[PDB]
């Protein structure tokens, strides 16, 4: 019973070890959403390379 | 002739300063432009206007 | 000395470089979305696995 109710805050704190890391990658989408406007942006030959490095 | 020259030299004028952005579009050089209408690879469409000068 | 840059991948070279960005950046946002469900999956489970320790 010890057993099982101390390996139940191992099994918590293995929940928040892991919420820790999908939150982190939460953010690596969204940079990676915005990192990808700035490639469908950069292909038009509108811009010129002035524009492109500045992209 | 006088006019002549004078019109002909407009004509070389508009083609040489045409300018969108900083690209000259009517002399020659705007070629293979590529706009990217799509949200992949391969969607583009190419355009290619002459040169267009006296 | 030891100091780290981290430089984008090249949009800026090309119309053509851009474009091949744009299947780079898309399969990136493949394999973290990979990851981050690999770590909803635990999670899921962990929270299977609380409940019955609880019980």
């Amino acid at each position: 019973i010890r057993g099982l109710d101390m390996a139940s805050k191992n099994a918590q704190d293995g929940i928040s070890l892991i919420q820790t890391s999908e939150g982190a990658l939460n953010e690596t989408h969204s940079i990676l959403q915005r990192m990808s406007e700035l490639a469908t942006q950069a292909a038009n030959d509108t811009n010129t390379d002035s524009d492109r490095s500045e992209l | 002739q006088k006019e002549m020259d004078q019109l002909a030299s407009e004509v070389t004028r508009i083609s040489t300063d045409t300018e969108f952005n900083t690209k000259k579009l009517l002399d020659g050089t705007a070629q293979n432009l590529t706009f990217q209408i799509g949200a992949n690879e391969g969607q583009t469409m190419s355009l290619s206007i002459n040169k267009m000068d006296s | 000395k030891d100091t780290k840059v981290t430089k984008g991948i090249d949009i800026s070279s090309s119309a053509k470089a851009a474009s091949s960005a744009l299947t780079t950046i898309k399969t990136a946002i493949d394999t973290v979305s990979s990851e981050r469900a690999k770590l909803g999956a635990v999670q899921n489970r962990l929270e299977h696995t609380i409940n019955n320790l609880g019980t």
